[PDB]
């Protein structure tokens, strides 16, 4: 969600009354990621990924024309650099070694080359050019060199190896197999700039190519040639079409100057930068997942290149909205997709949408999906164990908020400074308009239509909403801003967040500072016993009871909810369950000859012997009942 | 996992047997011989009821010979999805016959057969449906289970070997000279797969076409093939070195196994855990026929030798992967497994098992409990180790990206309570009552738990500086002072050691830390410091530990067990024997009695005098109290419907001390078996004892019983008891103590005089019951209203 | 026996292609612990546009 610069390496030797230019043309990026090339007029360029600085300097006098286009070979070991000499090269490469690149073996056309392309399995070079077209193997050292009628200008090889396409400016799309054969010719009336294969993929296990035409439109061809009608139309030329690794996402770039990323069905996601001129090239950086391994992979990583001379870097990183009622814990997954996860049994339920989810909501046995310009809301069948999810209804309402929320027969948008109630049809019913941001929302408890909540704001004074009263409550006032409020069992205290993870705890029938603590991260109070308090900080979480020193464990997460002898605690985006020793208060309630609370207290599952400790107390202090 | 011998089919009629085909779904072995001996039989059960056979089995149930050729067969297919069976002969006669419900008979149901050509390898479909058959010629014909042929095109290049994918869409071909290459459903080259197995063999400039001939090419079915992130699921052999296996086609980093025999057949699991190797290895100066196990990574589990100096041709798996049959000359061995199994008893009676799942990357385990029959289920990504202690059960699992190791606790409902992460490989894992010990190729590390009496060290609130509840971690081969508290970056894994660790033993107040040199170190657990160094001659494999610590059993890995004595720096070894020993354990109660199984044969021995054994399939769970408790695991993972039986499952067995004692009490007098018990003097003699007296309704031997005993709480129970009138209502009243609140409650019934029913119902607390009972009994409101009223506060609190 | 003896998937000269009864087909139950791996069940969105 938040994409982030991370070098920007500018080339400002633009050289008047000569043909060489300063801009760059393509960009290639290794499959493990440790390095990343560019092609400059004259010169070609080798980057570290991670850290900014040419590791090997610029080689220069190799082509005595420019470089239209440099690749790898999917395994970091090759180099193929096509230039207007009418010649290509192909070099060997190895980090290791003293020499690391160096020339291998060329051979020239008869006309200059435009584009370049690799086999994923068998490592062949297809080169195409104006008026020719060349395959090169390396077991023969025997080029094969045919003739066309028009200058091609892009080519891909197909992921299982198989099959090739290539465009042409006149509009003419070929398919080809290993033997160049014509498979499949489409014709059209626009010129062909980019094109690639989608990947393999154990769902999809089918290739069909992707192709962006420059009258704003991307097409979808089969093998056979026959059109899979898609054809989405777009507002900008595309430029260049390069698909992440496992088909999920698709970066698009063109005119307007912004590079933007799609689903593979077409749904915007969001756009990564605006270079102020043409993006020529823009790359993602390709993943390695090991056998069962566990990883969020929110991080991703963009390389682009615009027409100025700029080779930039971008990070985006995807932020976590999740939520947490009662024995749920629904959670987005990698985007599109809703995951429910059940504390017990650690069973998943998996939801998949198409659009990118933006909020997700959980109340009594419904789920809240919030779809770009779509509500959808699903049931569940409470005499089963196992859950059932049906669509009783959908919105088609487009909505924008921040913060959403649902309640019984009704929904609530926190956008701006304003609070919206949206009936379950879709038409606006209430408003409400504070002085600032409204930056924390709770959801208490109540009868239908009757839900009361409360807001924070900006400023930091605390307020209460009913839904028929339409007039605010001001409950207190806080100087700095609030981050995150909770409200106690019984509704008797409140403990309240600043911006600085600064605690602090009001008591409700007077309005009083009685507990403050310093650099706390998350909190959370019982809902069994009212008292017991749960903060967690970066790495240590306490638990207080009234009055009584804090307990210290050393437990690794946040603290997101606290259930009668459970403590729950979120790491990353996997949660789990600890229980807690009830034993230290049952004593120190013994102390001080509280019996009816230490019973509260033993009540919350503790183990048998502290039972019979308890009933021998009591049993001296004269308390039968007990 | 452990792997022996069994039954031995013996010939036919004295011809050598190349060929054996199991069945998975109905257990149906068929061998072929030299002239035309097809026979195909069913085989033993391994576990009968819930005991030894009388009649032992013995019984051939279908062994009916098919014979119909004149020359030898050396292809025997079977149809898992129907009863179609395929035979070839040598004069390309390829043969189907199918299962007709008459007295055991089958009959020819296809006679193909194509002249001038010489059959190589005949494949099935894994759906079932399709038959690819290849000749040395080239021709590849592709046939349907009906009859019709798909296609019979013809191939420039010879072929060997055929496999086909899981999916059935396409197929794997290997040429006589050596090279695999990948075809369409359809007959279309795709591909030729590259080799970097055969290392420094092979032309140095061409490595396409070697001039090693193929042994065997093996995909698992049930495997994904379009996915990176997945075990090895396709192996590729050659006649004789390098074995290489890939988790897919398009897969250019295999993994490398090298193995000192000549391959000749490779197999893999029903559930794809390992694979057999079968062959001829002459590391023995000769000829000898070995079969070795590797896991799906590669580590050389076991190697299984024959009696005979001769080849191993053929293996089959059973259905379930318990048994395996082994073509050796003129016989078919029949092999016996016991896997790993990890599972954990604890002394709350509650059982976790842990269950692979068909992904073979998930696991589930299940916590039953033998009493009240409960079921619960969790769900685990990756599972390393399972340990249990008297309450509380440790799982140690691997976090696959950071190199880390969660090691959790969870208690019977399986609650994760304080878990740790660690940076140490678990090679030996073990839990002793107050602490976690886990040890890597060269690094110990050791976690207390649980403090000095009885109590978490989790939640402490007093000194600042840890007192109780830390972590330490130091080297195996310098520094034998204890470390301070580790983390998981600061702590230094990088050296290595040139003496490795292979076990490691647990006590109260002893650790045992084994060498493969053949030396062992023992540490205090007050403050860990080295006192003692024992000298071992060959390496120890499974170890154990004496109550009281006088005494230990050392298992080698040759499966040798001997007793050692430990002793200040000094070494004795009791002369025992018993070769080929797999399972050991001391009890926890009593300083000199084990149980050690051998062979499927259970042996409990005392001062070093064996008694007779007995024919168990199941395993050890505890030694209690002069009795042994044993579960079967594998009816477990065969259940039908979900329902567990404790009454089917566990099954306990007493040592013949207390037999004789019960025979004794069954038998003679009352003064005799005091006196007789009295040298003994345990406390299960004196429970039984007591509750004997008692059932005879007897207080004299029971109140002699309990002071023996000395227990004050029975004391004040039987004096309560002594002054009572009527017969009936002691009885009731026993009853209800020991645990039986229904007899008590029916003998009320017989006896009448329902309010001391319903007072014993409203004292013992249940407060249902007493609801039931009192209405439409008698209709009183006072004594409902409060017995509601108490209803309702227990369902409040 | 040889009960229908005709060569099939067309080796002979004459079309003589047999025909093999699949009526009695085996199937394989699936354990009760490998059937609970099914907990994660996929819900497709309603696209109706």
């Amino acid at each position: 969600m938040k994409c982030s610069e991370l070098w920007t390496e500018i080339i400002p030797k633009n050289d008047p009354n000569s043909n060489i230019t300063n801009q760059v043309w393509s960009c290639s990026f290794n499959n493990d990621g440790s390095i990343l090339l560019a092609c400059v007029g004259d010169a070609i360029l080798v980057y570290d990924s991670f850290t900014g600085n040419l590791v090997n300097k610029a080689i220069r006098g190799g082509q005595k024309e420019q470089i239209n286009c440099i690749k790898f070979s999917k395994d970091g070991k090759r180099f193929a650099t096509a230039s207007n000499d009418k010649t290509v090269w192909v070099w060997s490469f190895d980090v290791n070694k003293n020499p690391k690149l160096a020339p291998e073996v060329k051979y020239s056309h008869t006309d200059k080359v435009l584009c370049l392309a690799f086999n994923p399995l068998t490592h062949q070079i297809f080169s195409g050019g104006a008026q020719d077209y060349a395959l090169w193997t390396p077991d023969q050292q025997s080029i094969e060199k045919s003739k066309f009628k028009d200058k091609i200008i892009t080519c891909a090889w197909s992921w299982d190896g198989l099959y090739l396409g290539f465009g042409t400016m006149g509009g003419i799309i070929g398919i080809r197999n290993r033997a160049l054969e014509q498979l499949a010719e489409i014709q059209r009336s626009f010129p062909i700039w980019c094109m690639d294969w989608t990947p393999i993929t154990p769902d999809y296990q089918n290739s069909v190519l992707v192709v962006g035409v420059w009258e704003q439109s991307i097409a979808h061809y089969n093998i056979q040639g026959q059109q899979l009608g898609s054809d989405k139309k777009l507002t900008y030329d595309p430029i260049d079409i390069n698909f992440s690794t496992q088909g999920e996402f698709l970066l698009v770039s063109g005119t307007n100057n912004k590079c933007t990323l799609y689903t593979r069905e077409g749904g915007f996601l969001i756009d990564v930068a605006t270079k102020n001129d043409w993006v020529w090239n823009n790359k993602l950086k390709p993943v390695i997942k090991e056998a069962g391994s566990v990883a969020v992979q929110d991080q991703l990583h963009v390389a682009l290149t615009t027409n100025d001379g700029e080779i930039s870097m971008f990070k985006i990183q995807q932020l976590t909205v999740h939520a947490l009622e009662g024995d749920k814990y629904a959670y987005r997954d990698n985007l599109t997709d809703i995951v429910v996860q059940s504390m017990s049994s650690n069973q998943r339920i998996r939801l998949k949408c198409k659009e990118l989810v933006k909020n997700i909501s959980i109340y009594k046995d419904k789920l809240a999906a919030h779809l770009t310009e779509r509500i959808l809301i699903y049931g569940t069948s409470s005499e089963d164990s196992q859950m059932k999810y049906k669509l009783h209804k959908r919105i088609v309402k487009k909505v924008e908020a921040h913060i959403l929320e649902i309640v019984s027969n009704h929904l609530i948008a926190c956008v701006k400074n304003k609070v919206q109630l949206y009936q379950l049809s879709g038409d606006l019913e209430k408003e409400w308009v504070f002085d600032s941001r409204v930056n924390c929302i709770k959801i208490i408890g109540g009868m239908p239509n009757k839900e009361g909540a409360y807001v924070g704001l900006k400023n930091g004074q605390i307020f209460k909403i009913f839904v028929d009263n339409s007039f605010p409550i001001p409950i207190l006032n806080h100087n700095i801003s609030i981050k995150n409020i909770d409200a106690s069992q019984k509704r008797k205290r409140l403990a309240v967040v600043d911006k600085n993870s600064n605690l602090t705890v009001y008591d409700l029938s007077n309005k009083e500072q009685v507990f403050q603590e310093m650099n706390i991260v998350s909190c959370a109070f019982n809902n069994n016993f009212d008292d017991l308090l749960a903060f967690s900080s970066t790495d240590t979480t306490f638990i207080r009871c009234s009055n009584h020193p804090p307990l210290s464990q050393k437990i690794s997460g946040q603290v997101v909810g606290f259930k009668a002898n459970k403590l729950f605690v979120l790491n990353d985006n996997v949660m789990s369950t600890i229980d807690v020793s009830m034993t230290q208060t049952m004593i120190k309630y013994l102390e001080r000859k509280e019996f009816q609370s230490a019973y509260e207290i033993s009540l919350l599952g503790v183990t048998d012997q502290d039972f019979l400790y308890l009933g021998n107390e009591a049993l001296i202090a004269t308390q039968f009942a007990i | 996992m452990f792997v022996f011998l069994s039954k031995k089919i013996g010939m036919p009629n004295n011809a050598k047997i190349e060929a054996v085909c199991w069945n998975k779904e109905q257990g149906w072995i068929a061998a072929g011989g030299e002239k035309g001996i097809l026979k195909v039989l069913k085989i033993e059960d391994q576990r009968q009821k819930d005991g030894s056979n009388p009649t032992t089995t013995g019984q051939l149930l279908v062994n009916n010979t098919l014979e119909y050729h004149t020359s030898n067969v050396y292809l025997v297919t079977w149809n898992d999805r129907y009863r179609k069976l395929t035979s070839v002969e040598e004069n390309g006669i390829i043969v189907v016959w199918a299962y007709f419900r008459e007295l055991q008979l089958w009959k020819e149901e296809m006679i193909n057969d194509r002249k001038k050509s010489v059959v190589r390898d005949l494949k099935w479909s894994p759906d079932g449906q399709k038959v690819c058959i290849a000749y040395e010629d080239g021709a590849v014909i592709v046939g349907s289970v009906e009859g019709s042929p798909l296609w019979r095109k013809e191939f420039p290049h010879k072929l060997a070997l055929i496999e086909w994918s899981p999916d059935s869409k396409m197929m794997i071909f290997g040429t006589p000279e050596g090279e695999v290459r990948v075809y369409d459903s359809q007959g279309m080259e795709m591909q030729r797969l590259k080799i970097h197995c055969l290392q420094k063999l092979i032309d140095p400039s061409k490595s396409f076409s070697p001039d090693l001939p193929l042994a065997a090419i093996d995909w698992f079915p049930q495997a994904k093939m379009y996915t990176d992130d997945t075990p090895p699921g396709l192996c590729i052999a050659y006649q004789c070195g390098r074995v290489q296996l890939m988790k897919n086609e398009k897969d250019d980093e295999p993994v490398l196994i090298d193995t000192m025999m000549k391959i000749f057949t490779v197999k893999w699991n029903p559930s794809g855990s390992m694979f057999a190797i079968s062959g001829t290895q002459d590391e023995n100066g000769e000829l000898k026929g070995v079969v070795q196990f590797y896991s799906n990574a590669g580590h050389h589990l076991k190697t299984l030798r024959v009696p005979g100096s001769d080849r191993v041709t053929g293996v089959s798996w059973e259905g379930s992967g318990l048994r395996i049959a082994m073509a050796v000359n003129q016989a078919i061995f029949f092999a016996n497994i016991k896997p790993d199994h990890k599972w954990a008893y604890m002394s709350d009676g509650t059982l976790a098992f842990a269950y692979q799942k068909i992904d073979r990357v998930e696991y589930t385990i299940i916590f039953w409990d033998t009493i009240n029959n409960k079921k619960n289920l969790k769900f685990v990504k990756n599972l390393c180790c399972l340990r249990a202690s008297g309450d509380l059960c440790c799982i140690v699992t691997e976090l696959i990206g950071y190199d880390l190791w969660q090691i959790d606790l969870c208690n019977s409902i399986g609650s994760p309570i304080d878990s740790k992460q660690i940076n140490i490989y678990p090679n030996a894992v073990t839990m002793t009552k107050t602490h976690i010990i886990v040890c890597s190729q060269d690094h110990v590390y050791a976690w207390q738990y649980k403090n000095q009496v009885e109590r978490l060290t989790t939640f402490e609130q007093q000194t600042g500086l840890r007192r109780v509840g830390r972590e330490q971690a130091w080297f195996i081969d310098k520094e034998n002072d204890s470390n301070n508290q580790y983390d998981k970056d600061t702590y230094d894994v990088e050296p290595q050691s040139e003496d490795v660790i292979c076990t490691v033993a647990a006590n109260e107040n002893f650790l045992l830390v084994a060498r493969i040199s053949g030396t062992i170190n023992v540490y205090t657990f007050p403050h860990i410091s080295l006192e003692n160094k024992l000298h071992i001659q060959t390496r120890p494999s499974q170890m154990s530990l004496n109550k009281d610590a006088t005494r230990l059993a050392i298992i080698d890995h040759n499966g040798n067990l001997n007793i050692l004595k430990i002793t200040p720096q000094g070494d004795e070894l009791l002369p025992f024997e018993k070769k080929e020993c797999w399972f050991v354990k001391y009890s926890d109660d009593i300083p000199e009695s084990f149980v050690f199984m051998e062979r499927s044969r259970m042996y409990i021995v005392n001062d070093q005098t064996p008694e007779e054994p007995i024919i168990t399939e199941g395993y050890i769970c505890q030694y209690k109290d002069f009795q042994v408790k044993i579960v079967y695991l594998d009816d477990i993972m065969k259940s039908p419907d979900g329902v567990l039986r404790k009454e089917e499952l566990t099954l306990e067995i007493e040592a013949n001390i207390l037999k004789d004692i019960k025979d004794q009490l069954y038998k003679k007098s009352m003064q005799e078996m005091f006196i007789v018990i009295k040298q003994h003097d345990n406390d299960c003699l004196w429970r039984v004892y007591a509750k004997k007296a008692l059932e005879d309704n007897d207080f004299d031997s029971a109140e002699n019983a309990f002071v023996q005993c000395k227990d004050y709480a029975s004391l004040k129970f039987l004096q309560r008891v002594r002054e009572l009138d009527d017969r009936e209502r002691q009885r009731a009243e026993i009853q209800c103590y020991f645990n039986k609140v229904e007899e008590a409650e029916e003998i009320y019934n017989k006896i009448e005089r329902r309010d001391l029913s319903i007072q014993m119902r409203m004292k013992l607390g249940d407060w249902a019951q007493v609801v039931d009972q009192i209405r439409e009994g008698t209709g009183q409101d006072v004594e409902l209203q409060k017995a509601r009223l108490e209803l309702g506060n227990y369902y409040a609190e | 026996m040889a009960a229908k003896g005709k060569q099939g998937w067309g080796f002979g000269g004459k079309d003589q292609n047999v025909k093999i009864d699949t009526s009695q087909q085996d199937q394989k139950k699936q354990n009760i612990w490998e059937q609970n791996n099914e907990d994660l069940i996929f819900v497709p969105d309603l696209t109706q546009e």
